[PDB]
């Protein structure tokens, strides 16, 4: 129930950075805040520790997410306040898949036998940015010893199968 | 008696066809593949491109 | 557009700041008191089950350790617990201190002395939660647990090593038995429990009177959770008996154990189990209900001769409702204890006394 | 500082926030005095009892009035104790609310005087009396058919015209003339205007001069009703601590005491047990009546009316009232009509002293 | 009887708040004329259905409910109602409001929690069975 | 476990003005409706079962004070309220017209002639939620 | 229509009113309300009188409603038929027992009441 | 094991096996299950499905299951032993009336059915 949360208080920021201007900067410092979280995670641990008056957990916000924009640090303050601030790295997926959709981009996670160059690459997101809709693709590519001889992308949440779906379709067909 | 026999012969046959299917997999990987990985990508994205 | 190396390096030496002032392994914070339930921050070396000490003295049960917080339940008066008092542990799992000190002394459900007759200085402590004798570990009952009265011994005759059941309405003479049944053991080499659950705390004390009138104090212990104290410790009482009880079980000797009223140690378990929010079942026990007297009613055994051979013969009571044997606690505990001993009201306003239904 | 403010009001239920550190203890009063600033305003006078501790330094709160006009962020002082109750020589012949405030229209009680806690575990297995004693009544039907004991409690089953009151009377009659002791009236949760029939009653029979009343009537919050008995039994604890003597405690309809506990439980928003009743509906009943014992100086001995709903003596209020009856006297009005006073029913009245 | 009566309605059309307030508006309008040393009756008829509707109330705004999922200040409800219905000494004036309010039962029990609270609240009832009712007996009121 | 109050609109103003709070305090928006029941973010000093009104000029009834919204019970036609209307603090908790005018009057709970008969024409008010006259304050029943 | 335009005294006949409480005992547990007393929706009296409020007798014209009730499990003591019960004004009670009689029609003379009989 | 790989005859003796459901009842609040009806699992059925209708014979061998069945507080309308009925084959309902008369078995003779009586 928390991927439904952070998808308002990400909509919020997302609607306060389109209409400032500053769309740049406010992806920018939720990338930070994302990683500077996942590499720290005792970070969490420590404003969840109730002696912690909320003037000195304010202070510690307002102190480590400097050089981050006003309304990164409002929002990071509020969720303080709400404590709602274990959600901090889902508001930032979720920020960051408004972004994508924002900008047009959209992100593919491509499996293949050997690794493919990168013009083929660019000619698959050719051919998909007018399946999908966007305008530019990103492909992910993965060794995957598995799979032989073929291509297959995830998308969204479709999958494009044609590697090794000959064989399990012919032993489907003729059984 | 009669569907029993209609089921045995439906087993093996699944057996040998599983067989033919570990093979199957086992050949592609033995052909050198240089020429075909390129040939087959290409195709894929056309193939992909009309459907 | 902040770099996240210095948001995360900063975020780093705010935390090697305050590494060494907080302290969570050993040492809790409360969140929530109500109704002699804390809920506690912290506490992560804490085991489920272990006696922990709040700041004002009052000792705690950590039933629940949730990924956030503990789960306390106060085993004391919990108005003198506040949200950001103190939790620290004890190490130990729920024991009450058990010894040959506590013979004739009138102790809580914690053991701790409550006649005032000083200190009860004992070297050993027994676990609450202790394993029932298994299978192979038991004997057959073979020897006379005699109480003293007639219609008992002629007609529902008690063993050295069961569970007797004795039933009845308010007023039917269920203590009476009790009382009639330790004062009986003076010569014999039985060393008597009696454990009063829910009671009016001047009949406790009329009956510690009326057993040292009758020199029964040599050899009885008195465990009391009167009708004031909350409801945890109504919940161990009965435990605590049996754990000060297997000592000289497992040594070797024969204990008596009576349970005045289990029924209202079903009725503080049913109201610790609603505050903790759990569904109820029939009459609003929760399903625990049964496993409640029967983790407690299994402990009583006879042991075989590989084991000592000592016994510990149980007398619990059930508080009936108009003569209704078919409730859902009296079928209960008669589906746990070996035979029942029935008090009938309309014997008992005749003059019939001890009114034992044959 | 000790002074936090509202940040939800719903219905009788307020729950106050304060900073960290400096919650109040549970059952602890709670004072808000509030003057109007503008006419978007209400004058409020209001009293709440710490009920729980919720988390992030909030606390709630039950009430004792109506909560009508409370507005978030009112300011909300620590009393640092719970309800102080004035006890002593100044209560006698004076009625009271649950909060120990005078009722009567002679005059308010002053600062100075002394004030117990309501809220008071009850006495200790030292404290008790070894023997059990009878407390003689001077009533031939109550001291040879149903005898009550000093420390007891004692069931009246009756009401509607048969002479509860008559009864009641005369016992406080009798017992602050021979056996030199006091009477405390508790009317938890009745009629007002039998409150009103029952003082001025005990104002022209010259009985209420040694007696004090407490009254907390229907109007009342549950939270308030819920504490009647309790602040009638702290003014007995005086009588029997302090002066060491043999008091009376007379409680109108426990039931109303167990039926508030209930409202209360329900308000709180607790999983109630079978039948409605609160889950601490035992322990209610406990620490209410484990707090009238006979100790070594003196003694409560109380005289209770029990409505028992739907004539069902298996209901669980009427079950947990009676594992603390010492004794009953059941008034039968077939007795009443045949002209005898007192009509209290000779055979249906039992006691346990009769042995 | 329309020279010195009020009609207070509230009808089922009407929302909840309106059921839930009709009886308070009447006290509020009687003790006018209590506290100005006159003498006013007050009539509710069916206090279940304002019952009903507090409890309408109290579940759409999410309080925990009791018995039969009425809230647990509902018999403080009918009891603060009720006791606004008082005899005034000769020093607040001698005014007075004698209440009469009304309880529909169905089939005849009166062991439901509604019946059983305002029983418990007032001065005294008055049966009227319906069995009495249908054989002839008008007033119906069993004696 | 999602609060009521949280609404990318309202989360987006609170953004904007974290470091200086507008001060609404006598006006609020509207959460959620449904079935005469309204909760309304805002209202800071609002009082419980204190009268309000809405945009379109409908009352309602303040009983829940929550921690960032006000249940709001709705006393008329609740269709034309949608999410986002203002809702006014009136300042005055729920009274009645109050007068000798009322006497022989159709009145629905809020005071409101019902009649068609003309205007009401009372004076002064007074609340609905009154204390009862106290124990000493009564006489025994005896007209 | 009729009644607030042609001026008629209209019929208006609704069978088995009880389905109209216990589709709303349906809806509302999943519109997400608490239940109320058994089982039934919180807003049966007021989703009932709404209906049956607009079924009045004007100074323009009428509607009169003849209305089946189904009882389930002959228990007058639940919710709905109670609320039901509250609007009603008659009863006619059709009786098997003079069906098979032969008297059509078979109403029950003295169980069928009426608020008018005065 | 018995009956499928050695193909032999084996009698089943269990004695309450309504603490099965009991127990599964005791750990169903805790699991995060809702509460069913008298406080059981909802998975009351199915729980006690993927047990009972396990202990069956088969072509190889059979199993006579011998089955002791506690009812909760004299009452066969609760859930657990309500929905046991269904996996038997012959039932003997013991009832307290009758042991209370010193009739020994108290076999209720009315309600105690079988397939094979035929
Ligand atoms: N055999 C007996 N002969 C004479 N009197 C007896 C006998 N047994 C019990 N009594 C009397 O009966 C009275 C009540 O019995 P007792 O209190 O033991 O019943 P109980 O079940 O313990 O009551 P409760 O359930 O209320 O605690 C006692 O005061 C005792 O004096
Ligand atoms: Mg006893």
């Amino acid at each position: 129930n928390q991927e439904v949360i952070a998808k308002r208080y990400a909509s919020a920021l997302f609607q306060i950075a389109l209409e400032q201007g500053q769309l740049d900067r406010i992806e920018e410092d939720v990338r930070a805040v994302r990683q500077a979280l996942a590499e720290n995670g005792e970070f969490l641990s420590l404003l969840s520790y109730p002696k912690l008056s909320l003037d000195q957990k304010k202070a510690l916000i307002a102190e480590a997410f400097a050089g981050v924009s006003t309304p990164v640090q409002n929002t990071l303050l509020l969720l303080l306040e709400r404590h709602r601030f274990g959600l901090v790295p889902e508001l930032a997926e979720q920020f960051l898949a408004l972004v994508d959709d924002a900008r047009g981009i959209a992100k593919a996670v491509a499996y293949s036998a050997r690794p493919l160059t990168d013009e083929e690459l660019r000619a698959l997101s050719d051919v998909f940015a007018q399946k999908v809709g966007k305008q530019t693709l990103e492909i992910e590519n993965i060794i995957d010893p598995e799979l032989i001889g073929g291509v297959r992308l995830r998308i969204g949440n479709r999958i494009y199968d044609g590697s090794v779906s000959g064989q399990l379709e012919r032993i489907r067909r003729q059984l | 008696i009669e569907r029993e026999k209609e089921q045995a012969m439906a087993a093996l046959r699944e057996q040998v066809a599983s067989l033919s299917v570990l093979i199957a997999s086992k050949v592609i990987e033995k052909e050198l593949t240089e020429q075909d990985q390129r040939k087959l990508i290409e195709a894929y994205i056309k193939d992909v491109q009309e459907v | 557009s902040i770099r996240a190396e210095e948001i995360s390096a900063l975020i780093k030496q705010q935390i090697e700041n305050y590494e060494s002032q907080i302290q969570v392994s050993d040492v809790g914070t409360v969140i929530q008191v109500g109704d002699g339930i804390a809920r506690a921050h912290g506490l992560d070396n804490v085991m489920s089950g272990e006696l922990v000490e709040f700041a004002n003295g009052v000792m705690g049960m950590a039933l629940n350790l949730e990924e956030n917080n503990v789960g306390i339940v106060i085993l004391g008066p919990y108005t003198g617990i506040k949200e950001g008092d103190e939790v620290r542990r004890t190490g130990r799992i729920m024991e009450v201190p058990v010894g040959e000190a506590l013979i004739g002394r009138v102790v809580n459900p914690l053991g701790q002395p409550v006649d005032g007759l000083g200190p009860v200085e004992t070297t050993e402590t027994r676990p609450i939660e202790s394993p029932a004798p298994g299978v192979m570990d038991r004997r057959s009952v073979h020897e006379p647990l005699q109480t003293g009265i007639k219609a008992i011994d002629a007609l529902v005759p008690i063993g050295r090593g069961q569970r007797e059941l004795i039933i009845g309405d308010r007023q039917t003479g269920k203590t009476s038995v009790a009382i009639d049944t330790i004062i009986n053991q003076k010569d014999q080499n039985m060393i008597s429990i009696y454990v009063a659950i829910g009671q009016k705390e001047s009949t406790v004390r009329t009956v510690v009177e009326t057993l040292r009138k009758h020199g029964a104090l040599d050899y009885t212990i008195v465990v009391t959770a009167s009708a004031s104290q909350p409801a945890p410790l109504l919940f161990l009482a009965p435990y605590a008996g049996v754990a000060m009880g297997e000592y000289f079980m497992y040594k070797g000797k024969h204990v008596l154990v009576v349970y005045d009223d289990l029924s209202k140690q079903a009725a503080a378990y049913r109201e610790l189990s609603l505050l903790l929010r759990r569904p109820p079942g029939r009459e609003a026990y929760p399903g625990d209900i049964f496993y409640l007297h029967s983790r407690l009613l299994e402990r009583a055994a006879k042991l075989s001769d590989a084991k000592g051979g000592g016994s510990l013969t149980a007398l619990p009571f059930v508080e009936t409702q108009a003569g209704d044997i078919s409730a859902y606690i009296p079928t209960n505990v008669i589906s746990i204890t070996d035979g029942q001993i029935f008090l009938q009201s309309d014997l008992f306003f005749s003059g019939v006394r001890p009114a034992i239904n044959a | 500082m000790t002074r936090g403010r509202v940040i939800q009001v719903m219905g009788p239920v307020v729950d106050v926030k304060f900073e960290n550190g400096h919650l109040p203890a549970i059952y602890n009063a709670l004072k808000i005095q509030h003057k109007a600033r503008n006419e978007n305003e209400v004058d409020i006078d209001l009293t709440l009892e710490v009920a729980l501790h919720l988390g992030d330094d909030t606390v709630r709160t039950i009430a004792m009035a109506s909560t009508d006009g409370l507005i978030r962020g009112m300011e909300v002082i620590d009393t640092g104790a719970p309800i102080s109750v004035p006890v002593g020589e100044v209560t006698l012949g004076r009625v009271f609310n649950v909060l120990g405030e005078p009722i009567d229209l002679e005059g308010d009680i002053p600062a100075d005087a002394r004030r117990d806690p309501i809220h008071r575990p009850a006495p200790k297995f030292e404290e008790l009396a070894t023997e059990v004693e009878i407390l003689e009544t001077g009533i031939k039907v109550v001291d040879l058919l149903a005898p009550y004991i000093k420390g007891g409690k004692i069931g009246l089953f009756g009401g509607a015209g048969v002479g509860k009151t008559v009864l009641i009377q005369e016992l406080i009659h009798n017992i602050a003339q021979e056996h030199g002791g006091i009477s405390v009236f508790a009317g938890v949760g009745e009629r007002t205007r039998e409150g009103n029939d029952l003082y001025h009653e005990m104002k022209d029979s010259g009985v209420i001069s040694k007696t004090a009343m407490v009254f907390g009537q229907m109007n009342e919050p549950p939270g308030a009703r819920m504490r009647v008995a309790l602040t009638g039994l702290t003014m007995a604890e005086y009588f029997r601590d302090e002066q060491g003597q043999d008091v009376l405690l007379f409680i109108d309809n426990i039931f109303r005491f167990t039926q508030a506990g209930s409202e209360v439980s329900a308000l709180l928003g607790r999983m109630p047990s079978a039948v409605g009743y609160q889950p601490t509906l035992a322990t209610e009943m406990g620490q209410l009546q484990e707090r009238i014992t006979s100790t070594a100086k003196g003694s409560i001995t109380s005289i209770q009316a029990i409505y028992v709903p739907a004539d069902d003596y298996t209901d669980p209020a009427p079950a947990t009232t009676f594992s603390h009856l010492d004794a009953t006297t059941n008034l039968e009005r077939k007795l009443a009509e045949m002209g005898i006073y007192p009509a209290v029913d000779p055979l249906a009245s039992t006691s346990r002293a009769l042995a």
